[PDB]
């Protein structure tokens, strides 16, 4: 009923490992279950940093954790390695940073900040070439 | 399928661990929360069950399941919770709580503004836990109700071989 | 040649992992299993 | 296998409340589960829409 | 490199969000520019 008709969540219940789906079969006095199931291969290690102050504030992923290969920090989800940009449309504010430990120093690149931006330029060109006239 | 061990540091992000991890200065590698637990369930009639009785070994012995149970600590508080579905990661614990909170249904922000409070909390919470215990002597009956049943069950079988059954005496060589 | 022996059982490899509070882990690749398992469901009917 | 190895949703199964985490100990012939878990506290009434 | 993807046009509500004002802002620049 669980592991057929739906994707359960009791973990070792309908397999080892994540679980995808199952198929039944029949055999004399009893049932034989195959459990297709999801595990992670080979990994990689990173050095994190629970929260991001830029502005004064602090900052937590939307959804994700804060990585970085040494130089550049990324966030990314939590079972496979897919960075992105940092962008207020993966972060949330909460406070400012005086108070959390671990916290670290970056620089917070909302996404609709260039796309404002593709029209400040506008309308900075769009001045700029009115000045005479 | 792997024994893990724990790690010599012992700083845990301000919580405190030290009532369960296994006690080097015993003999036994137990912990303080077991060695309490064995000390409270008590378990030469033994040596007069000879009349056919027997009680065999366990294939397990005792420093055997602290091992494991060893493994298991020092997984969940190092790994979290992947350990249990194929490679073990690693976690620091101030934000593995984190993502227990975002799992409860409340964001983040809540465990870091509050960190040391909780660690002072667990710890007093994990400290009083031994009291309990300690003091009064119903807790462990649950345990200790199984191998009185079995001794019971033991001396009742003994005991009835003493009963005449109705024959002319117990004693099978005077008849 | 071949003989019986005994000893003492093993419980498997060690793999210490190292725990650091600034370390984490993220994998890159993945894998799908198939895992087997068998459940009786019905004894013999009977009559005497 | 659920309240070990993982954060179970099932309600009072892994102890009274929202459920955390657990620790398992060993005793003679049996186990001993510590569950950490999560209470509200005091609490205030307002009016909602 | 995804298989069956279709054509169509994505519409971010940001979209018209800016072009309600930028529209709007532009004919003022022709109003601005030209006197
Ligand atoms: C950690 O990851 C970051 C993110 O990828 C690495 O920084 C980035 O590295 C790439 C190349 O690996 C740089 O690309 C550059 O592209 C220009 C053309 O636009 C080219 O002329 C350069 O020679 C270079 O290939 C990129 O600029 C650089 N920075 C960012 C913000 O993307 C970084 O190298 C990684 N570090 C380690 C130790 O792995
Ligand atoms: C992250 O960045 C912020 C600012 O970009 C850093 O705060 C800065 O900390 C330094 C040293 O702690 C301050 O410099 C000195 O501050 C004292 C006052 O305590 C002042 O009297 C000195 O003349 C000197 O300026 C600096 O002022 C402060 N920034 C601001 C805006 O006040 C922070 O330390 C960084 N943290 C990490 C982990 O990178
Ligand atoms: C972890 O907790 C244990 C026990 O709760 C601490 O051990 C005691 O610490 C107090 C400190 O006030 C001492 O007075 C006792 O003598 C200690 N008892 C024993 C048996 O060690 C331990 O110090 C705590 N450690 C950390 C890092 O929090
Ligand atoms: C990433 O993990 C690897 C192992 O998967 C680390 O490499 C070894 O880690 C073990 C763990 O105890 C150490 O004993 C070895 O000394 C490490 N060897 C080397 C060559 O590093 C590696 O250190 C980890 N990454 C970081 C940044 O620590
Ligand atoms: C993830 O792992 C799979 C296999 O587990 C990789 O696929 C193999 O790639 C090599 C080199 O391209 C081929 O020789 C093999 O035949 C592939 N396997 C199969 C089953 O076809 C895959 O490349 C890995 N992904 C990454 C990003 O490295
Ligand atoms: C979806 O639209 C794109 C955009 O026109 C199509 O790409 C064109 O494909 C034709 C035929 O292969 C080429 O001659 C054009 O040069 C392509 N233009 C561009 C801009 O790529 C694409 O074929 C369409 N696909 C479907 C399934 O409708
Ligand atoms: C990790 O713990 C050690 C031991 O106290 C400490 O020196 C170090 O600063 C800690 N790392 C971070 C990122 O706080």
């Amino acid at each position: 009923s669980e592991c057929v008709l739906g994707q359960s969540k009791r973990v070792d219940f309908c397999g080892k490992g994540y679980h995808l789906m199952s198929f039944p079969q029949s055999a004399p006095h009893g049932v034989v279950f195959l459990h297709v199931t999801y595990v992670p291969a080979q990994e990689k290690n990173f050095t994190t940093a629970p929260a991001i102050c830029h502005d004064g504030k602090a900052h937590f992923p939307r959804e994700g954790v804060f990585v970085s290969n040494g130089t550049h920090w990324f966030v990314t989800q939590r079972n496979f390695y897919e960075p992105q940009i940092i962008t207020t449309d993966n972060t949330f504010v909460s406070g400012n940073c005086d108070v959390v430990i671990g916290i670290v120093n970056n620089t917070v690149y909302d996404p609709l900040q260039p796309e404002l931006d593709s029209f400040k330029e506008e309308l900075d060109k769009y001045f700029k070439n009115h000045t005479s006239p | 399928k792997q024994i893990y061990k724990t790690p010599p540091i012992k700083y845990f992000g301000g919580f405190n661990f030290s009532q369960i991890l296994p006690d080097p200065s015993k003999p036994s590698k137990r912990s303080f929360i077991e060695d309490l637990l064995f000390n409270k369930v008590t378990l030469l009639i033994c040596a007069q069950k000879f009349k056919g009785l027997t009680v065999l070994p366990p294939l397990l012995t005792d420093e055997m399941i602290a091992q494991y149970t060893s493994a298991l600590l020092a997984g969940t508080i190092t790994s979290g919770w992947t350990f249990g579905a194929g490679a073990a990661l690693q976690i620091p614990f101030a934000m593995q709580m984190a993502y227990r909170f975002n799992g409860i249904g409340v964001t983040q922000n809540v465990l870091y503004e509050n960190q040391k409070l909780i660690a002072n909390q667990f710890n007093s919470a994990i400290g009083k836990i031994q009291d309990s215990l300690s003091s009064t002597a119903s807790a462990l009956g649950k345990l200790q109700d199984v191998v009185n049943h079995n001794a019971q069950a033991l001396n009742t079988l003994v005991k009835q071989l003493s009963s005449k059954f109705g024959a002319i005496s117990s004693v099978l060589n005077d008849i | 040649s071949q003989s019986i022996i005994a000893y003492t059982m093993s419980l498997g490899a060690e793999n210490s992992v190292a725990y650091s509070n600034n370390s984490i882990a993220i994998p890159t690749n993945f894998t799908i299993s198939v895992t087997t398992e068998i459940l009786p469901v019905s004894m013999t009917k009977t009559s005497v």
